[PDB]
């Protein structure tokens, strides 16, 4: 989970290369980049579980 | 140059300052001089930015 206040610095460093961004735009991007992120890192514990 | 120096004393020294005599950032001069690079970002991306 994100800070509501995280939230405002996701949106600084994006705001300050040129990217129009969100509060929604950065709640949707980061359910999905750690609803993957979660999952692979699963995986690779099962590569390490494997052993 | 009053507010270089003024910079200087709340940002700490230069990195090249810290080879040349072993010379460095105390702590809240660190957070100064991150937060002054952030500051001269966002200049660099507008040099028009309100005081």
């Amino acid at each position: 989970y994100l800070a509501s206040d995280e939230i405002t610095t996701v949106r600084k460093n994006l705001e300050s290369r040129g990217v129009e961004v969100d509060p929604s735009l950065i709640k949707d991007t980061w359910h999905q980049v750690y609803r993957r992120h979660f999952l692979k890192t699963a995986l690779n514990h099962c590569n390490l579980c494997r052993r | 140059k009053d507010t270089e120096n003024a910079i200087e004393n709340m940002v700490g020294p230069d990195w090249k300052k810290r080879w040349l005599y072993w010379k460095n950032r105390t702590q809240e001069q660190c957070v100064h001089n991150e937060t002054k690079n952030e500051l001269e970002k966002m200049l660099k991306c507008n040099e028009e930015h309100p005081a």
